[PDB]
């Protein structure tokens, strides 16, 4: 058959779907916001501080925590950060209506009166947004060095932004013009020290294949040609499954030394392909490195596609399908190839890449379990850096206008109402409830230190911040706390229409039935 | 309760002077004090955790 | 269907259909809707403020509103609006006797009250009649026309679209004064914004379009559900996986087949050959190579859409086209379509009779939402060709019947008086459909608009103006129904409602 | 599936890794209790070894896999402490528990232990940072060597097991370079040995042996064929593999391959090579051909060894028979079998004094886990060395350190005004957990045998003295000889701490139930 | 097996027989009204003549013969 349902039962089951989901990403979000393993399959365990992720990964078992996942998702896109917000957003309002709703009271204009809301914050966002980037300096990569500082110093260590924020803005150079995690692409290393990284702006490679000797066999070209290589050559390679019969007479040699020689086709194909410093996803064999090792022109197997990759975008190269290499661009090239050991591992690395626009981090952390959390912060920074290269205009981070917007806003209710001063409070106080669980997910006060930030929003500053670390009132600015104005802008268009959005709707209808 | 809130503080690391099975003995006991005026401290509203913790300090 | 008994489907079904019916309406019919999220077994979120739609979307488990669901699509189908009308209307009329039951009037008795007073309405019906306007080459009166449509059954721009909208039906059929029941086959293409969403004719392949434009004047086609994938009658297509050697040979012997395909096609001549089946690489390569335009992985429905403009039958043989299996368009030609690549089609001196209006959004609620609305707007235009009558739109209309129809039933007297009386009641729900649909109450409508008093400009919109209950001239609003549509309108909900009252519980073998 | 968070999820985390740290801390220290651990396979294995105990460990809640890892990280590089770390963990588990009782907030919690383990990493320092280069590391090797091989069971009546690993990280990586080498170490053992029998190897012993011995046993410098070629069938990977069984085709082949196999082995003999080294080895018809060329030559090999012939050798590499050439000759200082004394355990040594790239250290022992009890004991045993002898820096254990860096930590906890002013106090606290298991492992009890640390650190201010790590009766540690890598407490800590402040700092858990996998 | 003897081998007989009877008094003239009986089809049938909803679907009885 089908399902449907109307009204208050399934409208109040409307925000009740969704007043659920947001409490997933509640208390993230942040140095003291909260972070996630969550276990969606027996053995397939997954750890987020993002909601989109765990949106991703989590099951929506209603159109609310359906139509939510976008909702957060559109601000993860944008800056690459923001969906758990967005998420606190859109719910937030549906329990200032759940007096309504349990008073049944509800023209649909409680969600029409929200949108000019939206409206005159998106609006004044912008308003106060100062450009970062002409003001600051003549320079504007310290300024990036400021945004790295300050955006390697709101999830993990501010102990190594001193040292990589200067990278974070070199990386980003090189990332801009193609924006990318592979070309930020880290390789994480352990045991030659704890806890630090370093920019190689050419490309790495985490994996190789050497055997038949290595100290022996080749390990640097100072001009590699780089065959970026698809290929595999195995123990013996097969063009047959059978013919005739392990044991005989004239059959027994005759396969095994040709065996040996349909891989030496593929073993030179590499070789006079220009291929030195050799390339190939998919292993180099043994008795091939015995070759490969033979011929001293330095292989590799098991290769990361992502390093064949970061290659072929740095070198301006391509992976292979053939062996085989007509093209120095179908080809990968550089000015320089090493095998070098950065912690003792074998790695393969290109400077000389004439794009060399992937940067690679060689990154030590403290521990097993605490590496994660570092290059979050190189990550987001950069991320947030970019962002504060494209939009220019930044204000106060840390939910700074919001108080002030918070006290703005219902301001208008004094000014507005006939009636939705109520919307307009409400509407106010909502914005408060993101930095308020930042501030309560640092298991600090909040109605304590806001409203003194409110205070001084009585004195018209807007900027006026709380820095998430020392959870104290502060000018975020000031602080350069940073987001772009358009980062405050979409999280309320947002979550505004997904707070508007599912109101309207009293019903839904299932034909699958449930 | 500052006077334990000093006290405390000293039994403690008066109690830790001591060793013996016995030196965590005085710290629990000089540790039960501080707690006392905390009560008294959200008695009066705010947050002694906070407070007492750096009170004591 | 139901070995239930006990005076039920009187007393009890029938509201039960209302039920169903209302809220469909009441909160989704007037200047907009309010979203209803329907999950098919296709399972997606879908918003319909739209009557049909939202009714299909359900599946009935009445007998009772099996019957008038259909009186509410039969709008659409006649009108274009006034569906949710039927859900709230047709909704309002039989919760009355239920009254009557109770009174103490019998079936058969008061159906005459309801009977007779749908010709009293058709016979009111022409009075308020509020001037009329056509010009089937006018967008901007059109425009204003497929407003109150689109209104009742979008919540989405409906200026803009008006514009839109209004566009593509004067637009495909520059001319008019011939309207075919599909002369606009929107092109939906997610992307951009609702706003990117523009006005195109002829046909649009969406579709993977492939080849090249060898003529972007010339459109020919045979349009075909034939695989190129080696899916050919004229030699036999047979791909060999039984050794890699015979999987190399055939594709060799695919170039060459294709040479039997995509040639053979334009051999009859063609520029787009219309693919809804597959093509594979040889044969790809090949058709690029043969510089003949390939549309790839064509659905049913574009090839439905294309089959009648065309007048050619999509084939899942290859064969080149018979006069019959080829189609010719004015002009095939890749433009991005409210901006975005894809190949569209040219009909408009072809005869037409497809308008492309790219229906677009970032999300398909968005080209959904419009794709409610849009309809109306096609629909209108015909009802629009039918009559050029102008009635105000919804709640305005009713109140001017309604206290003649409430003088009638006291002209009426005898048992049915007030049976009349009730279809007099079943008139104020539209406004209050808008009411609440906006969220107040009619009866201070009521009031109102039988203290302001005159009937069909006075009436409330769906609003923020309707924080208090504000009225607005219907007529004036640029919100514009028609005769028709009313006509339509109380026809079925009258014709639908009256004979479900004279319903009797199933008895089962 | 469900969201777990707050108390909920901390209970969730709490149960496992304090349940898990119980079994590791009495199975702490040598006076640390075996646990006989049974597979649903019919196994048996008896373990005090938490590294062992994680690695039999298969139970569920995830942050029990977690311990699985971190005490194999620690494994590596420090040796010993794998255990310790979990039986820590659960400690400044427990402890951050009345602390959100207390209402300290789960980011209060972790941070407070956490840079209260900067202090205690900082305060370890004090104890002794010394550098020495090998031949002097090795007494403070071996000292360690009594601990880890002997904390390990029976380093007793070895410095054989000792003072190989003195050389082992020593020959294959160098002293400064502290690149992680235990994979350029051969770690080998044979049952049917003894404890007594351990061995160092600088080169490659391979199990196979002459073909006869009536061909020579001894090969000399060098002159390896590397062969990758069959004088057995070579697993042919192109055809369908079937033996013939006709006398016809009896005849036709034996006459067949004694004519390649003789030419091949005397090609072997004209490539020069005195030892023919086979990746597919050799069957005994070819042996016959091969003892009738009086050529000694090596059976089957396997693949990645005769390569692992080669660049532990040095070896230069002859990739096939059909690639033949008499210039290249895998490295071999002396090519014979190696029997011990025992003669049950041969292999071949390929025994490098000019190019050593693979030192096989070459320990045995009576039996499977006996061995594998040495293994371990001259795994972690060189795994601690090697701290030591790259940067000879050792505290005194036993929670010697624990009070010694309780002490400093707790003060200053109180120093610091911060809210975890507590929490870096509540820090110092479960460090105590150290001696304390130790004690009840050594069967004393902790809360007085604690501090007594105490009370010598109150005076000591050290770990030299201490409890009885042993559980000898010189309450010691210096002096006991329990000497601990300075490097591994400052790695143990911080894989604690920081484990955990993840743990709490992921307090929102999305699983049908408190804890998964 | 069951016999049903004297009225009560009467009763469900005219029970059967008036009440079913009964159930149809919506119709038979002008005054009556369609009778709906939907039929294994689904089909919607409000009809007014006897002879039609007797065969379609009734409930069973041995006075349905």
């Amino acid at each position: 058959g089908t399902d449907s349902s109307q009204g208050i039962p399934q409208l109040v089951s409307n925000i009740s779907a969704c007043q659920v989901i947001a409490e997933a990403v509640r208390t993230t979000l942040g140095p003291r916001g909260m972070d996630k393993l969550i276990v969606d399959g027996r053995g397939k365990a997954t750890i987020s501080n993002d909601g989109a992720t765990i949106l991703k990964l989590l099951d929506v078992v209603h159109p609310a925590a359906k139509t939510l996942v976008d909702i957060a998702k559109s601000q993860d896109a944008e800056v690459g950060d923001g969906t758990t917000s967005v998420t606190l957003l859109a719910a937030e309002f549906l329990k200032q209506v759940k007096p309504y709703v349990e008073e049944g009271l509800h023209p649909q204009i409680i969600i029409r009166a929200f949108r000019t809301a939206t409206q005159l914050a998106v609006n004044k966002i912008k308003e106060i947004a100062v450009t970062v980037k002409k003001a600051d300096k003549v320079e504007q990569r310290k300024l990036l060095e400021k945004c790295a500082m300050t955006a390697l110093s709101s999830k993990l260590i501010s102990q190594q932004k001193a040292f990589f924020a200067k990278m974070v803005v070199d990386a980003v150079m090189m990332l801009d013009d193609l924006l990318q995690l592979k070309m930020i692409g880290i390789k994480k290393v352990q045991g030659g020290a704890l806890e630090d990284s370093q920019l190689v702006a050419g490309v790495a490679f985490k994996k190789t294949f050497s055997y038949a000797g290595f100290e022996m066999q080749p390990k640097k070209y100072h001009n590699p040609k780089i065959a970026l290589l698809n290929v595999e050559l195995e123990l013996k390679a097969e063009k047959d499954n059978a013919e005739i019969r392990v044991h005989t007479v004239e059959d027994y040699q005759a396969i095994v030394d040709a065996e040996w020689n349909i891989l030496y086709d593929k073993l030179e194909k590499i070789h006079h392909s220009g291929a030195k410093v050799v390339l190939s996803k998919l292993p180099i064999g043994d008795v091939a490195t015995q070759y490969f090792a033979d011929r001293d022109m330095f292989c590799a197997g098991r290769v990361p596609e992502e390093d064949l990759k970061r290659t072929m975008m740095a070198c301006g190269g391509s992976i292979q399908t053939s062996v085989n290499a007509l093209s120095a661009d179908v080809l990968g090239r550089c000015q320089v190839f090493e095998e070098t050991q950065i912690g003792g591992e074998r790695y393969n690395f290109f400077t000389g890449c004439p794009k060399a626009k992937t940067c690679t981090f060689i990154l030590r952390g403290g521990a097993e379990q605490f590496m994660e959390e570092t290059e979050r912060s190189l990550h987001d920074a950069i991320m947030i850096v970019r962002r504060a290269i494209k939009n220019d205009s930044v204000v106060a981070g840390g939910g700074a206008i919001e108080m002030e917007l918070s006290k703005y806003l219902r301001d208008y209710s004094r000014t507005i109402p006939g009636k939705q001063q109520l919307l307009i409070g409400a509407y106010a106080k909502a914005l408060e409830i993101i930095p308020r669980q930042l501030c309560d997910n640092a298991g600090f006060d909040a109605t304590n230190i806001l409203n003194k930030l409110r205070a001084r929003h009585a004195q018209g500053g807007t900027w006026y911040g709380v820095d998430i670390n020392n959870e104290d009132i502060a000018d975020n600015f000031e602080a350069f706390v940073w987001e772009p104005a358009m980062v405050r802008i979409n999280a309320l268009t947002a979550a505004s229409e997904a707070a508007c959005l599912i109101v309207s709707v009293d019903e839904t209808i299932k034909n699958p039935r449930s | 309760g500052a006077p334990e809130i000093e006290l405390a503080l000293r039994l403690t690391e008066y109690s830790r002077t001591l060793s013996g099975m016995e030196s965590y003995c005085v710290r629990a006991f000089a540790d039960a004090m501080e707690v006392i005026p905390s009560t008294l401290a959200e008695n009066a509203g705010l947050n002694p955790i906070s407070t007492v913790t750096e009170l004591r300090n | 269907a139901k070995h239930f008994s006990g005076l039920e489907e009187a007393v009890y079904r029938n509201i039960q259909a209302c039920k169903e019916l209302a809220q469909t309406t009441r909160t989704a019919y007037g200047p907009n809707g309010m979203n209803k999220m329907v999950i098919n077994h296709l399972e997606k979120l879908f918003v319909t403020n739209d009557a049909a739609t939202i009714l299909r979307e359900l599946e009935v488990q009445h007998p009772a509103a099996k019957m008038i669901v259909m009186a509410s699509h039969m709008q659409e189908q006649e009108v274009g609006d006034g569906t949710n009308f039927v859900l709230v209307f047709a909704g309002a009329l039989l919760e009355l006797a239920e009254e009557l039951l109770r009174i103490g009037l019998s079936v058969s008795e008061v159906i005459e009250g309801y009977e007779i007073a749908c010709r009293k309405a058709h016979e009111i019906l022409p009075n308020l009649v509020c001037c009329s306007a056509k010009n089937l080459r006018d967008i901007d009166e059109v425009s204003s026309l497929l407003r109150t449509s689109i209104m009742s059954k979008q919540y989405g721009n409906e200026v803009f679209l008006a514009k839109l909208i209004a566009q593509a039906c004067v637009s495909i059929f520059p001319d008019s004064g011939h309207f075919n029941v599909d002369n606009i086959r929107v092109c939906k293409i997610l992307g951009s914004g609702i706003s990117s969403s523009s006005v195109l004719h002829g046909m649009v392949f969406k579709k993977e379009t492939e080849g090249d434009v060898t003529s972007v004047k010339d459109a020919k086609i045979a349009v075909y559900s034939c695989p190129f994938d080696g899916m050919i009658t004229e030699t036999k297509g047979t791909v060999l996986i039984k050794t890699a050697e015979e999987l190399m040979n055939f594709s060799k012997g695919e170039e060459n087949l294709m040479d039997a395909q995509v040639k053979a096609i334009a051999d009859t001549g063609a520029n787009v050959v219309v693919t809804g089946g597959k093509v594979a690489d040889m044969a790809l390569h090949y058709a690029n190579k043969y510089n003949i335009m390939l549309v790839r992985l064509n659905s049913k429905w574009d090839l439905r859409r294309l089959c009648k403009t065309v007048g050619a039958t999509a084939l899942p043989r290859l064969t080149p086209p018979v006069l019959e299996e080829m189609g010719h368009c004015d002009s095939v030609y890749l433009s991005e379509v409210g901006d975005t690549q894809v190949v569209v089609f040219k009909h408009e001196k072809e005869d037409g009779a497809i308008s492309t209006i790219v229906l677009r959004g970032s999300t398909d609620n968005l080209m959904d939402d419009i794709e409610r609305a849009v309809d109306d707007g096609v629909n209108t235009f015909k009802v629009l060709t039918r009559d050029k009558r102008l009635v105000p739109g919804g709640g305005a209309t009713e109140i001017e019947l309604a206290k003649q129809i409430t003088s009638y039933g006291e002209t009426c007297p005898g048992l049915e008086q007030y049976a009349i009386k009730k279809f007099a009641e079943a008139f104020e729900a539209i406004p209050r459909a808008l009411a609440e649909n906006s969220g107040v109450k009619a009866n201070e409508v009521i009031s109102k608009l039988y203290a302001v008093h005159q009937e069909g400009n006075k009436n409330v919109g769906l609003d923020i103006e309707a924080e208090v209950p504000a009225v607005k001239d219907m007529l004036e609003a640029g919100i514009l129904d028609t005769y028709l549509g009313k006509y339509w309108a109380i026809k079925l909900a009258t014709n639908a409602a009256v004979t479900v009252l004279r319903v009797d519980q199933i008895i089962m073998a | 599936k469900s969201r777990l968070m707050g108390l909920e999820a901390l209970k969730s985390h709490i149960m496992a890794a304090k349940a898990v740290a119980n079994t590791m801390r009495t199975s702490l220290g040598p006076n640390g209790l075996d646990k006989m651990m049974v597979d649903k396979d019919g196994d048996v294995t008896v373990t005090n070894d938490g590294a062992t105990i994680l690695s039999m460990m298969d139970v569920d809640h995830q942050i029990a896999k977690l311990m699985v890892e971190l005490s194999k990280s620690q494994d590596d590089e420090i040796g010993d402490g794998t255990t310790g770390v979990v039986v820590l963990a659960g400690a400044l588990l427990e402890e951050a528990e009345q602390l959100l009782d207390r209402g300290i907030h789960p980011i209060r919690i972790a941070d407070g232990y956490e840079q209260a383990a900067r202090v205690a990493i900082e305060h370890l320092d004090k104890i002794s940072d010394s550098v020495l280069v090998d031949i002097k590391d090795t007494e403070p090797l071996i000292q360690t060597a009594k601990t880890t091989l002997g904390s390990k069971v029976v380093n007793s009546c070895h410095r054989q097991m000792a003072e190989i690993a003195v050389n082992a990280v020593l020959t294959v990586a160098d002293m400064e370079r502290r690149d992680v080498d235990f994979e350029l170490i051969k770690v080998e053992g044979k049952v049917g040995g003894r404890l007594e029998d351990t061995k160092l190897i600088k080169g490659v012993i391979v199990d196979k042996d002459f073909s006869h011995p009536q061909m020579p046993k001894k090969v000399e410098d060098a002159k390896i064929a590397i062969l990758t070629c069959p004088f057995e069938p070579p697993k042919p990977k192109t055809k369908h593999k079937l033996d013939v069984t006709s006398v016809e085709d009896y005849k036709a082949l034996q006459k067949y391959e004694k004519e390649k196999f003789e030419e091949m082995i005397q090609q072997i003999k004209e490539t020069g090579a005195n030892l023919a080294i086979c990746q597919w080895g050799f069957d005994d018809e070819a042996n016959h051909l091969l003892l009738q060329n009086n050529l000694p030559a090596v059976r089957w090999v396997g693949g990645p060894e005769i390569e692992l012939i080669a660049i532990a050798t040095g070896g230069r590499i002859v990739p096939r028979f059909s690639e033949l050439t008499a210039e290249k000759l895998g490295f071999a200082g002396l090519v014979q079998e190696i029997s011990f004394g025992t003669t049950k355990d041969k292999m071949l040594v390929i025994e490098q004094c000019k190019n050593s790239r693979a030192v096989t250290i070459f320990i045995r022992g009576g039996n499977k886990m006996i061995i594998e009890e040495a293994k371990r004991s001259l795994h972690d045993a060189l795994c601690v060395i090697r701290n030591l002898i790259r940067d000879n820096r050792v505290v005194y254990g036993g929670g010697a350190a624990e009070i010694s860096c309780a002490l400093a930590v707790s003060q200053e906890a109180d120093k610091c005004p911060t809210l975890e002013q507590y929490a870096m106090r509540a820090f110092a606290d479960a460090l105590e957990v150290i001696p304390m298991a130790l004690s009840e492992n050594s069967g004393m009890n902790p809360i007085q045998t604690m501090t007594e640390v105490r009370a010598r650190q109150v005076k000591e201010m050290n770990p030299a003295l201490g409890i009885d790590c042993l559980h000898k009766g010189t309450n010691d540690m210096k002096q006991q000889h329990v000497i601990e890598t300075l490097i591994g407490k400052k790695q143990q800590i911080s894989l604690a701490t920081q484990m955990v402040r993840m743990i709490l700092k992921i307090d929102d858990i999305r699983k049908p139930g408190e804890s998964e996998e | 097996a069951e016999v049903a003897r004297a009225q009560a081998a009467l009763a469900v007989n005219i029970s059967a027989a008036r009440g079913l009877q009964d159930v149809l008094r919506t119709n038979l003239g002008p005054k009556g009204t369609m009778k709906m009986l939907v039929s294994g089809a689904g089909d919607i049938k409000l009809t007014k003549d006897g002879n039609v909803l007797l065969h379609e679907m009734q409930i069973q009885h041995p006075t349905a013969s």
